[PDB]
């Protein structure tokens, strides 16, 4: 699924995100070499990216399909759609017999000149 | 129990952003504290991912069903276009 590869990705550029915060926190300030209203910013770009990736994940989270569902629903459903299958694939030879059948009707007509 | 493990996937994901707030200043959290944080802000997000990754197979069969419903709407679609033709050849030879 895309939607779920998007919430591996999303989640693996929060987690680099909140090792780039930690090491610049940790390292620089203690959080109590750069100037104190210099490391307040970046500290503030760095959370509030933060806020929106956990905001971004959850929404992806709740667009997951079949999220709310089971795993022996799954197998049903699986099992339901291939049984569906083999019967509109039945429809579907049907159908084209019959345009089949009829175009050779036509053809028929035409050859004869007619 | 991929139920449970959205559940809990969810969960971390708050006192994720709550031990974050803390650790960032936004919210209390006296200093000797500091470091207890910092490694729960490390166990919740191994956590999530390990949990993510146990996610994988159902997404799957989601990934499956979704192959299985775009077949069958398209072969009901090469039906549908037939029995068109049908009816624009009925056209063609009656009105």
């Amino acid at each position: 699924t895309d939607r779920m590869t998007q919430l591996q990705i999303c989640l693996d550029q929060m987690t680099e995100q909140f090792c780039a915060t930690l090491n610049y926190i940790d390292k620089n300030h203690g959080f109590e070499v750069v100037p104190p209203e210099e490391f307040s910013n970046t500290i503030d770009e760095l959370s509030t990216d933060i806020i929106l990736k956990t905001r971004q994940i959850n929404k992806l989270i709740d667009s997951l399909p079949g999220v709310d569902v089971s795993a022996e629903e799954q197998l049903r459903k699986i099992d339901m759609l291939q049984k569906k299958l083999v019967e509109v694939e039945d429809e579907k030879i049907e159908a084209i017999k019959k345009k089949e059948k009829l175009m050779r009707h036509v053809d028929s007509m035409i050859e004869d000149f007619v | 129990n991929y139920q449970y493990k959205i559940q809990e996937l969810r969960k971390l994901l708050k006192s994720l952003l709550l031990n974050y707030l803390e650790l960032i200043g936004v919210l209390s959290i006296n200093p000797d504290m500091y470091e207890r944080k910092v490694e729960n802000i490390r166990t919740i997000l191994v956590n999530i991912h390990h949990l993510l990754n146990e996610y994988r197979p159902h997404q799957s069969r989601e990934s499956l069903i979704m192959l299985l419903e775009e077949q069958l709407e398209y072969k009901r679609g090469e039906i549908r276009e037939i029995e068109q033709v049908c009816k624009q050849v009925h056209d063609k030879l009656t009105s």
